[PDB]
């Protein structure tokens, strides 16, 4: 196990980075997370989709 | 895991009353046996 010295001194090839890593899929139980459903507002007595 | 109940006040009575869903949880756990847990008398 070896130490980072991170300075504010430094170039950009040593700053420190902060990354996040999102690993996603489905499985057969229902899917606890959703998108968007675009939004829109809604008309009546029309003939609509 | 579907859970169904009703609470209405008052060997069983006699009559007919439907039952409502309250929650629907998506676990995927199998069941093949239950038990149950009731409040012992301490004191
Ligand atoms: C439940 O058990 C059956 C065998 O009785 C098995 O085939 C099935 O894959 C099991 N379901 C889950 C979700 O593990």
């Amino acid at each position: 196990l070896r130490s980072y010295s991170f300075r504010p001194t430094y170039g950009v090839g040593h700053q420190p980075y902060r990354v996040v890593v999102l690993s996603f899929e489905l499985l057969h139980a229902p899917a606890t997370v959703c998108g968007p459903k675009k939004s829109t507002n809604l008309v009546k007595n029309k003939c609509v989709n | 895991f579907k859970i169904y109940s009703k609470h209405t006040p008052i060997d069983l009575p006699q009559g007919f009353s439907a039952l409502e869903p309250l929650v629907d949880l998506p676990i995927g756990i199998n069941i093949t046996r239950f038990q149950t847990l009731l409040a012992l008398h301490r004191s």
